[PDB]
């Protein structure tokens, strides 16, 4: 979930 | 009767958040991989979906109370609902006059033959367009469309969620706003709240069919290599 | 002295394979995500690299004897050598007159400021261009350029390989062809075989610097999401 | 290595 997690700031 | 201050700000917040994450000019579509008309449309449509996922996450982070759930539930609600929110938001570009999504010129006018050129069968396309013409006929105000999106995202019946209580509470505060809004600012629709909740069940079924066809695609490596990293993360099983 | 029949067919096979996988018109570049001139060039250049990886795999599958290695060694040789073959093949588009890669018009003319707009520092760019002008000055025939690519791919000193004997044998049959070719069909270069083997060491060092800077990029999720699935697979650790 | 493997046919 790397990207999704960062995209949720 | 009336809306309270808190139901006001929730409408104000969801409408602003939608305007910040939906561009009616579709001008970023010129940054996608171009369309081609063997699965020729798949790179452009993968880019489009991938762009739209970034937008729904933005909407999501601005839904009052969403930011308060744990990171797990936010990811859990986003992975399973994104395709449904994308189908909802895409109603803003769906024209009855041609049954296509008209995001610009002949380039970004997506008809039914372009969806099939992205590796999707009529089993998905046939109820998807019927959902679009059914949704379009409702002639929803801006506030109802945006309330419907947030209610959809906040369904507690999604795989992964753990705060069944906290997210079921937000989704009900949101339905309370939508039910109030229709009472105050929408005559000519006593069953409008029922036909909308109806659409949420329609989406559950469209979500299933799309995720079945995606699963097949994501195991054909020549096709999965046409997707983006975001698409592969959001629609792939990763718990 | 002369080339044998077998050294002939190996030259014939590698030159045909290169013509099948290198398009001097760069016409597929209009299918990438367009360039932008915050890392604006990264989507276009990721697409370009990803396209080039598909091409090197094609070249690889047509190198006589490569198809005979196990699938593991083919993957092992391709994951660690691809960036080097891409740097080699990109010499065909590198112009001395402007120190850029000129793949078409002002759109696909990649200068030094565009490499940095793809998140790569001068530590990579400074020896990379010096490798390009050093390689360009060699004025290699078509056969030598293609023999150099295959020799590079077939280095037994790569992580993952298990048939140290079988791939070290192919790489030496290929050097024997290149050494013979220069003897027969290339006067004005007694050290040409030595300066070429020199370039293979130059690439080892460029490969290190690029894979260091890529590693940093692939852990910044906002950047790794700009890459393609092929790029992430070829350049990521997956044993 | 899913994609790389398929790409090697
Ligand atoms: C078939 C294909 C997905 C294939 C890609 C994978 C492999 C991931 O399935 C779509 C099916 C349903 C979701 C959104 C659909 C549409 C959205 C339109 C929008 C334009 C504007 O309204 C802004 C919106 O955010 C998106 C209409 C065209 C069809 C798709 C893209
Ligand atoms: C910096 C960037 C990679 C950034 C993307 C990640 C994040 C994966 O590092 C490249 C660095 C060195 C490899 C090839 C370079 C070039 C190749 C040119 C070719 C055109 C034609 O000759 C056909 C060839 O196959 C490719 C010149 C421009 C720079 C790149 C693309």
């Amino acid at each position: 979930h790397k990207i999704l997690h960062r995209l949720l700031q | 009767h009336m809306l309270s201050d808190e139901q006001m700000q929730i409408i104000n917040s969801l409408v602003e958040a939608h305007h910040k994450t939906y561009d009616d000019s579709y001008s970023d579509f010129v940054r996608f991989r171009p369309p081609v008309r063997r699965l020729s449309m798949l790179p452009h449509l993968a880019d489009l979906v991938s762009y739209s996922i970034q937008k729904v996450i933005g909407f999501a982070k601005m839904i009052p109370g969403f930011r308060d759930l744990t990171a797990e539930d936010q990811i859990a609600l986003l992975k399973s609902s994104a395709i449904e929110i994308i189908m909802l938001r895409s109603n803003q570009s769906f024209s009855l006059e041609d049954m296509s999504w008209s995001c610009g010129g002949p380039d970004f006018k997506y008809c039914i033959n372009d969806v099939t050129k992205a590796g999707h069968t009529l089993e998905l396309l046939e109820p998807l367009v019927k959902f679009q013409v059914g949704l379009k006929k409702l002639k929803l105000h801006e506030e109802e469309h945006v309330l419907l999106m947030a209610i959809c995202l906040l369904s507690p019946d999604r795989p992964g969620v753990q705060d069944h209580v906290r997210i079921e509470a937000l989704q009900d505060r949101l339905c309370d706003v939508l039910q109030a809004y229709i009472r105050i600012q929408h005559p000519g629709g006593r069953l409008l709240y029922a036909k909308m909740i109806q659409k949420l069940a329609d989406l559950r079924s469209l979500n299933e069919e799309h995720s079945k066809q995606y699963r097949s695609l994501s195991f054909q490596p020549e096709h999965s290599m046409q997707l983006t990293p975001l698409v592969l993360e959001v629609f792939g099983s990763e718990v």
